[PDB]
């Protein structure tokens, strides 16, 4: 009717919250400049003067 | 209709989508396409007529 909870578990990745721990990555990546191309590539319709 | 199945064109187009690259054509019996259709149809590097 006594025991002793000893309550120990769970100390790796995927639980210390690292789990995906990366340094190089590549930084804080900046788009590139959207141009006409790539507008009329995403099913763009043309409006009028570049528009 | 048998004299008229242009609903039927209106069926299949939606299902292909609006605008989309890579399709492939099998017209007579051994076509084999690798066309690109951004609305009217093109191959890669020229037109395409019929």
């Amino acid at each position: 009717g006594e025991t002793i909870t000893l309550n120990l578990s769970e100390i790796s990745v995927k639980t210390l919250g690292l789990d995906g721990f990366n340094v190089n990555g590549k930084g804080v990546t900046q788009n590139r400049s959207a141009t006409v191309t790539d507008v009329i590539a995403q099913g763009g319709t043309l409006q009028g003067d570049g528009t | 209709v048998g004299a008229d199945v242009t609903a039927l064109a209106n069926k299949i187009k939606p299902s292909s989508g609006t605008i989309s690259g890579s399709y492939e054509i099998s017209t007579g019996k051994s076509a084999s396409f690798d066309v690109d259709a951004a609305g009217k149809i093109t191959i890669g590097g020229n037109a395409a007529f019929l």
